[PDB]
């Protein structure tokens, strides 16, 4: 969907943060909550973390 | 090249190389004789394989030529000629090196967001690189016309 | 820099006075008629880019003859050498229109002009071309206001006047 | 020698710049109180022959040694330079109070200064406090709470020329130490 | 010839400055001519009597109240029957300009000031002061300044018309007079009884010596060290307020300087030096990766010219011309532009900043190493295991002395 | 992260006293100034890629560093550039409609220098395309607007020399 | 060869490691400000 | 200031000898090629005009920085101090030339012009390469190998004073760094 | 200067009221008797523009020979260093003077002293006259038997105050002799 996180991109490659630091930054966006939290229950939205 | 990315891989996989990836590497450094036979040719014709790319790119896209196109004028098109001058000699490097993993991270990563941001059509440049292939594969026999070829695609692929 | 500050605290200060009432009225003068001439520092610095085109070309559409080899303007380089120079007398007219006087210009554009336009072979004449089609270019209530366009030709026409 | 207007000249040429949209609100707004600047320069211009004998003579209550024999004040003549001193320090910091900006005093006033005082012998210390009682004055007759002279004004704010005032006299303690 | 005569030859007939006046550091600062007009104000009587006392008693503390001699001098003056030339002679002939700096003065500091008094410049070689030294000690002071003003040298450059100034005049015929020039005048503040000491040495600040500096810079060939010819300077006071990129004005001396700070400095602008003339060698041809195809994308472009205003319609849409000079050759505004901005972006030019930058703070450090035994030192560093030996028992170097007694 | 609200209600919640006049005075002064910012965020949000553009174009396009050797050369390398841009000319709107740089050394100037060096980023040439940059800002949201957000753009050239 | 080389692995590097050293954050090895000045040695009564 | 006669004269009232035949085998040797050194010299300086602008923008196309704002040759003060010191130093190695002894380069042109130039902030490293393409042209014109001028000659060789040149122009190279 | 008597913090947030672990018990006893020490250093501050000045010239006068030409003091950087090393010396007294103790002066002051001043050709056996004429000069203004100058201070005495600032003095001629 060409989408781009290039600023979590940025502090990755450079080392800057983790993948970990990658990887909880993901999950806090918001490309990822429309995506994996909003069409589903709190109840489902736990096992797909 | 071959031989880095097969690491990588096994490397990644916390384990050595397996034979699919140890008689690959062997079979490619057999063929690194002829490899260098193939990027010998395109070496010095350079001054033909440009030249004539940018034949039929203009007579194929006369827009980015014309009065309005990108490379207008007498000073852009001889940056017009430059890019494929370019894209001509990491075509010899991934020849030399097996892969297109000298031409991945050169000139086709993030390569959308350069000419997007230089006002350059894209299609047009990919168009050149096309236009350079005919006149490369027709100075080879048909086996080397099959990898010279082939790299060149792999560009035309990841330009669009 | 020839301003309106330094004359009157350099002739004061060759007098060895603190600043009297005859140079505070001085710059009294800066208040009333820098309202003006910091309007044409502000046209002319947002719409640099496309005077010094419509005026550079005037450089060349007259003399056509600096594209000619072993002239002037003979290559690629030599021609955007020609349209840089341009560029910096127009620039350091916005840098007179902001300081007050004709500081910025007797120093860095003007003092030794006439000694490497000799030496290169640069010939005068094609840069007054330049400056004085931006001069009759400007229209005066359309470009900027009515005295800006008196303050942004008189450094124009000074410039003029020290290359010829 | 520089002044305000042409302070943000030499920075934009470092950039190669025009003075755009971004540089001249600095200066707009430095002509806005322009008549603020001139206010305070005649302040300092119309006691500045009283504030060089006020001056010089609280260095001389503090530092007696200047006046005792073998001293820096004590020959009548030597006296009478460091009278000029103060004012010509007072004269260089009312230009850059006017310029509003101080190139002029550091290229006329400071320019050399450090190493005639070494070689006048003259004691640095109390060129610093011969300086800062003119620091002072200066910010309590632009803020026109001197505690003797009162002047006229249009009421308003005033404390940012009190502590540009106040820079430029730092800048000469500075250089002279 | 980019300049057709010097200072020294008259201003001929047709320019109102000389031509080495107008591109040098004369048209910056306050070192130019207050020339004096045919008749004048009273108050214009004071300016070219004002800038005579800042020239020939150098800043000097003239003493107002007095002007014990100085109002016969002036009154001379003030009628008109004394010339500039004349008013200056009449000065350097007074006792004001004699216990100031001939009676406590060395024959080197007193022809030194008689240079920047009287002319402007410095003295030059050695014999042109031999032959002042001659001249005072068979003719006296008196017939000094007499035969000091009325040579070839005071009524071309001045004239009897317009007083003394420091001659920034371009063209030095050793390069050192400007070396001497702006030791001499040194700046702004400097007077000649600080300059030459002689309030330090003086009983009360009067009666004392008027010692000298650069005495062997006048015997041997030898040039002035910089930091007296950059810091207490002129050069500051005509200052240009530029961007200058290497900044010429040196930085105060730091305390607290260290060995293993200069050590390193010295190997960068090694490294530097030595990385500059290897690019310097590629400079210009096979840096211009776009050069190489200007032959041909410049005869591929010069197919169907458009002569007025209007076509390659291109299928029938408008998509115009522009036909000027530079967008014939399709250049925008930042293709003329690119050279402002080739300080960062060059590679020649990002080698030459920082060389010239750190020369500049590698001579200030390692001239702030002549203070070596009760200096208290630091360690600003986070004391590393970088240390360079103290392997210095035997010859390393050895500048070659083939004569060694050869008698 | 603060605005010239924040940095207001800060500072007069830091020694416990109200919003007396002086603190008000400022504030009314950003309200005055509401209207010119969100404009001039308008204009420069439209005109995002098309400004980069022009900067590039105009400062380190034909510079040698964009030849090979340069630091600017490989296509991964120079798509790195109108990405770090496109930040510098992101913050630098968000610092004009906040009025206060707190965010852009919060989230752009610390540990970039520091970084830059890592990479041997050319510190002198991100300046002056940053000083270019603002050069055509001025362009469109016009001479005080230009003023105010070149008023940021200084402030990440000054923090990241 | 130009001089001002770069940092990165993999094509399109110049032979020198990311960050100069391998290490693209660094860990600081500044102390804070009053025992950067105690070691200094100069800023005692400070 | 010497010239080549005049150099073996203080060469030889070092040990207060007369002028005899074997010391005068250089100098009859001298006036025997005297035609060449004035047809060597001639060439230098009727290009003299054009020497100077072909290498101090010849600087220029090697080091571009210099005629950015910042760099020492931008401003036309800067450029015309440029070539006023590209033909002071041509005009003192064409008179070293002509005396045939490099004694009126090094006290009047050389003699303090490093300690000049760090003064003023011009880089030493890029006044060599002003030198050094003023030693090649002055080494071409001599041997008439300039490859878009040749002037009239007589047929014979010259690259002694085509070597004497070029010694003369590193001595500008090592007075300077 | 500060770091001579301590100060007792009251204020939250310091780390030093609560966890300081300790107060500094050397030097709250100096201030049972901190209010005579302070007019000590006072006499002596207030003087000490006055008193290197005599000081130099006395030893000037008594051994003529320093502003003789070829003497260590008769250009102008060497009489303003001589002038400069006495205020400095003064001034590390009277620190030593202030905290009681001369643990401040022997390691800033008298450190690598005697080797500098012959490292420099400072004569040794003058340098030691010019400090026992601050020796004297400081017993004066502290007891207050000073001849021209007398400063109003209460009543009370000021012996083993003396002697304590005159048993810095000869610490200092002793550590360069
Ligand atoms: C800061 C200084 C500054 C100026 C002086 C003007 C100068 C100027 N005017 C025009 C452009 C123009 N200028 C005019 C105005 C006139 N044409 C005439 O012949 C009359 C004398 C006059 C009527 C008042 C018109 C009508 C155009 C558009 C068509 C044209 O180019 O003539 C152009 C070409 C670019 C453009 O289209 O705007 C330029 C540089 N603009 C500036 O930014
Ligand atoms: C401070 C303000 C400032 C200026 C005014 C200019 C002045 C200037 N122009 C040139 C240099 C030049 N200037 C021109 C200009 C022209 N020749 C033509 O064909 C036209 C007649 C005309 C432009 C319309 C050319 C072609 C050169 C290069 C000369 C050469 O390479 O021989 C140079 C020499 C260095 C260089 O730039 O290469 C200088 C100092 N530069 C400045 O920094
Ligand atoms: C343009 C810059 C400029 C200045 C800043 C002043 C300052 C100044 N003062 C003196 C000269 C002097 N200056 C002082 C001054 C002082 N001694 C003290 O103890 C006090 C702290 C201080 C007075 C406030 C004295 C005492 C002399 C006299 C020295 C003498 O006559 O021998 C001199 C040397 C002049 C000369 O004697 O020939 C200069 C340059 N004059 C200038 O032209
Ligand atoms: C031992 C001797 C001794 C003195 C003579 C005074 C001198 C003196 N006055 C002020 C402080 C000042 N001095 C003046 C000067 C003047 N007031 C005027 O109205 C006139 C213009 C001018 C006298 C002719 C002014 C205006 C102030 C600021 C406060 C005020 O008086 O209103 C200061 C600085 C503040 C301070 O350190 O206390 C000093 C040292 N004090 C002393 O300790
Ligand atoms: C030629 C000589 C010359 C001057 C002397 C000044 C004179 C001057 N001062 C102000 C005007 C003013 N001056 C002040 C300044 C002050 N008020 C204070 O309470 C502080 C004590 C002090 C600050 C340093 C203020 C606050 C105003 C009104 C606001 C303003 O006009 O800027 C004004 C504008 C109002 C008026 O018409 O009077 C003028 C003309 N301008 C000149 O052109
Ligand atoms: C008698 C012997 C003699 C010389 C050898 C020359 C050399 C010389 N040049 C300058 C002065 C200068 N010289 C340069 C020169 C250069 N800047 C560059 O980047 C280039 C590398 C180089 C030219 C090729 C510049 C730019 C100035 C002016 C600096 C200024 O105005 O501040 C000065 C100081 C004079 C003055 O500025 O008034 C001198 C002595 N002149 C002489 O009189
Ligand atoms: C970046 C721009 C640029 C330049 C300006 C030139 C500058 C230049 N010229 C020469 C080399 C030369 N330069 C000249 C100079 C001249 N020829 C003449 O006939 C005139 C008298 C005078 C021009 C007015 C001469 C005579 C030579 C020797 C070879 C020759 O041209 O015949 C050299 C050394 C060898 C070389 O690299 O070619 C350089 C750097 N080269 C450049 O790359
Ligand atoms: C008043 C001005 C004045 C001059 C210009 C010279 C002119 C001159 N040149 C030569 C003569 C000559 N000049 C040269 C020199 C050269 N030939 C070459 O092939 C080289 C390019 C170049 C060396 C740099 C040679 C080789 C001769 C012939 C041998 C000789 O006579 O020395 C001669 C002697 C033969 C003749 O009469 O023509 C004269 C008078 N003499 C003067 O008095
Ligand atoms: C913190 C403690 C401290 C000091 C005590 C001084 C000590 C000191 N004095 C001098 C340096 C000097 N000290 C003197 C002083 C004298 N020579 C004489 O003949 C007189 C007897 C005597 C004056 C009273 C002189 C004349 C020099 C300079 C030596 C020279 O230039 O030849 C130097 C060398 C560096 C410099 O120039 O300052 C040092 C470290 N400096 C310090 O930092
Ligand atoms: C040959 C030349 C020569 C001199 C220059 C003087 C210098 C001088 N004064 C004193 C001695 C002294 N010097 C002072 C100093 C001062 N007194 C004051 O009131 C002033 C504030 C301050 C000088 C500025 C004091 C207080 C004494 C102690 C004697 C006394 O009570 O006055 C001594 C030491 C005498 C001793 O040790 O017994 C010397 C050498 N004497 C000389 O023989
Ligand atoms: C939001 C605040 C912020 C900034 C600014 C930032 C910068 C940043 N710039 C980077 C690289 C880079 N930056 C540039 C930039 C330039 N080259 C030039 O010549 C010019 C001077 C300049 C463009 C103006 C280049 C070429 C790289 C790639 C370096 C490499 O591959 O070694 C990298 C490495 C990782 C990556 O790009 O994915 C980071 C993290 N990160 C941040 O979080
Ligand atoms: C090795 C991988 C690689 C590539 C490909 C590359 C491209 C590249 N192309 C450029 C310009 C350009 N490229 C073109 C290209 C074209 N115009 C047309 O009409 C055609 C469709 C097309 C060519 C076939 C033009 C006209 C410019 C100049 C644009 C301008 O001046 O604004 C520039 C800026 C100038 C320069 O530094 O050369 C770069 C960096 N860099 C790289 O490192």
């Amino acid at each position: 969907y060409g989408f781009s996180f290039s600023v979590l991109e940025s502090q990755v490659k450079n080392g800057q943060i983790s993948i970990k630091e990658f990887v909880r930054s993901l999950g806090k966006s918001s490309v990822y909550q429309k995506q994996f939290y909003q069409p589903y229950v709190n109840s489902r939205v736990v096992e797909l973390a | 090249s071959i031989v880095t990315k097969s690491i990588v891989n096994a490397d990644a996989e916390a384990r050595y190389l397996s034979p699919g990836e140890l008689d690959r590497i062997k079979s490619f450094v057999l063929s690194g004789q002829r490899r260098l036979r193939i990027a010998q040719t395109l070496t010095e014709n350079r001054e033909r394989i440009v030249k004539q790319g940018g034949q039929q790119l203009f007579q194929r896209r006369p827009d980015v030529v014309s009065p309005g196109g990108n490379a207008y004028g007498e000073e852009m098109t001889a940056t017009c000629l430059r890019d494929l001058d370019y894209y001509l000699r990491l075509v010899t490097y991934g020849i030399i090196a097996g892969d297109v993993t000298p031409i991945e991270e050169i000139g086709l990563v993030g390569v959308k967001e350069m000419y997007s941001a230089l006002g350059t059509p894209i299609s047009g440049v990919a168009e050149g690189i096309r236009c350079m292939k005919d006149v490369a594969c027709s100075l080879l026999s048909g086996e080397d016309a099959a990898e010279v070829g082939f790299y060149f695609d792999y560009t035309l692929a990841a330009m669009q | 820099m020839k301003s309106v500050i330094t004359t009157v605290v350099s002739a004061a200060d060759a007098a060895g006075r603190f600043p009297s009432n005859s140079d505070l009225e001085s710059i009294q003068g800066n208040i009333q008629r820098s309202a003006a001439r910091l309007e044409a520092a502000e046209k002319l610095a947002g719409n640099h880019e496309a005077v010094v085109k419509e005026a550079g070309d005037a450089c060349f559409a007259k003399y056509a003859y600096l594209k000619n080899p072993g002239e002037a303007g003979e290559n690629q380089e030599k021609i955007n050498k020609c349209y840089r120079d341009v560029d910096h007398y127009m620039r350091l007219v916005n840098y007179c229109l902001v300081v007050g006087g004709t500081g910025p210009l007797d120093e860095w554009g003007i003092a030794g002009a006439r000694e490497v336009y000799r030496t290169l072979n640069l010939p005068t004449s094609a840069y007054v071309a330049s400056i004085a089609y931006t001069r009759d270019r400007l229209c005066v209530p359309r470009d900027m206001s009515a005295q800006a366009g008196v303050e942004f030709s008189a450094y124009l026409d000074y410039l003029i006047n020290a290359l010829s | 020698m520089l002044d305000a207007f042409s302070r943000v000249v030499v920075n934009s040429d470092a950039k190669a710049a025009y003075v755009g949209g971004s540089d001249l609100q600095a200066l707009k707004s430095f002509i806005a109180d322009g008549n603020k600047r001139l206010d305070a320069v005649n302040s300092i211009v119309s006691n500045a022959s009283c504030m060089v004998s006020d001056a010089v003579s609280g260095m001389i209550c503090e530092n007696p040694g200047l006046i005792s024999p073998g001293g820096n004040c004590y020959t009548n003549r030597r006296m009478a330079a460091c009278l000029r001193d103060g004012e010509i320090i007072l004269r260089y910091v009312s230009y850059a109070l006017l310029a509003g900006d101080a190139s002029v005093l550091e290229d006329r006033c400071l320019n050399g200064l450090k190493e005639t005082y070494i070689a006048l012998g003259v004691p640095t210390n109390s060129s610093i406090r011969a300086v800062s009682i003119m620091k002072a004055q200066a910010v309590a007759f632009i803020t026109n709470t001197a505690t003797e002279r009162k002047m006229s004004f249009a009421a308003g704010d005033c404390t940012s020329l009190a502590s540009e005032v106040a820079s430029y006299f730092d800048r000469v303690g500075a250089a002279i130490s | 010839k980019v300049v057709d005569r010097l200072d020294s030859q008259p201003s001929a007939a047709f320019e109102q400055t000389k031509q080495v006046y107008t591109f040098s550091r004369y048209i910056l600062g306050p070192h130019r001519a207050v020339v004096a007009p045919v008749a004048m104000d009273p108050s214009e009587k004071e300016v070219v009597l004002r800038a005579v006392y800042r020239q020939v008693f150098g800043n000097a503390y003239i003493m107002e109240e007095e002007r014990a001699e100085l109002r016969v001098m002036e009154s001379q003056f003030l009628l008109g029957e004394l010339s500039v030339k004349e008013l200056v002679r009449a000065l350097a002939k007074s006792s004001t300009y004699k216990v100031r700096f001939f009676e406590g003065a060395v024959q080197y500091r007193f022809i030194e000031l008689c240079f920047k008094h009287l002319l402007g410049r410095a003295p030059d070689n050695h014999e042109e002061i031999a032959v002042h030294m001659r001249k005072y000690q068979q003719e006296g002071y008196d017939a000094e300044i007499d035969s000091y003003l009325d040579a070839g040298e005071y009524d071309n450059v001045f004239g009897d018309d317009t007083v003394p100034f420091l001659r920034f005049r371009g063209v030095y015929t050793p390069c050192d007079s400007f070396n001497r020039q702006c030791a001499l005048q040194g700046g702004w503040a400097n007077s000649d009884k600080a300059m030459g000491g002689a309030a330090l040495s003086g009983y009360n600040g009067s009666d004392g010596r008027q010692m000298s500096t650069m005495i062997g810079n006048y015997i041997s060939g030898k040039p002035i060290p910089y930091e007296k010819v950059a810091a207490d300077t002129p050069l500051k006071s005509t200052a240009p307020n530029w961007y200058a990129r290497p900044n010429p004005a040196l930085a105060p001396q730091p305390a607290y300087v260290s060995a293993k700070e200069i050590a390193e400095l010295r190997s960068r602008v090694s490294k530097l030096e030595a990385a500059w003339s290897v690019a310097v060698k590629q400079s210009a041809a096979a840096k211009d990766t776009v050069e190489t195809w200007r032959a041909a994308a410049k005869e591929m472009a010069a197919m169907r010219g458009i002569s007025p205003m209007g076509e390659a319609y291109f299928g029938g849409i408008a998509q115009k011309v522009d036909n000027g000079a530079l967008a014939q050759l399709g250049n925008k505004a930042s293709s003329y532009k690119k050279y402002l901005y080739a300080i960062e972006t060059d590679e020649v030019s990002r080698l030459e900043v920082d060389l010239e930058e750190a020369k500049g703070q590698l001579r200030v450090l390692e001239a702030a190493m002549a203070k070596s035994t009760p200096m208290t030192r630091t360690a600003e560093f986070k004391t590393l295991t970088k240390n360079v030996a103290a392997v210095t028992a035997a010859e390393k170097a050895d500048p070659l002395s083939k004569r060694p007694r050869i008698s | 992260m603060q605005d010239a609200i924040t940095s207001v209600i800060n500072a007069a919640d830091v020694q416990g006293k109200y919003l007396d006049a002086n603190s008000v005075e400022k504030l009314r002064g950003y309200f005055q100034t509401g209207e010119l910012r969100v404009r001039a965020a308008a204009t420069i949000a439209a005109n995002a890629a098309t400004i980069i553009k022009e900067a590039v174009a105009k400062s380190l396009l034909y510079s040698d560093i964009t030849r090979p050797g340069g630091n600017m050369y490989t296509t991964r390398r120079y798509a790195a550039c109108i990405r770090d841009l496109d930040y510098y000319l992101r913050y630098a709107t968000y610092g004009m409609l906040a009025g206060d740089p707190s965010i852009l050394d919060e989230r752009v100037l610390n540990g970039l220098k520091e970084t830059y060096n890592s990479l041997g980023v050319p510190i002198g040439a991100t300046i002056q395309a940053i000083q270019a940059m603002k050069e055509v800002t001025g362009s469109l949201v016009g001479s005080d607007a230009g003023k105010e957000m070149g008023l940021y753009f200084d402030y990440i050239c000054s923090g990241l020399s | 060869r130009t001089a001002y080389p770069y940092t990165g692995s993999g094509y399109g590097s110049a032979g020198v490691p990311y960050g100069q050293d391998t290490y693209g954050y660094k860990a600081t090895t500044a102390k804070s400000i009053t025992e950067t000045a105690a070691q200094a040695g100069v800023f005692n009564t400070f």
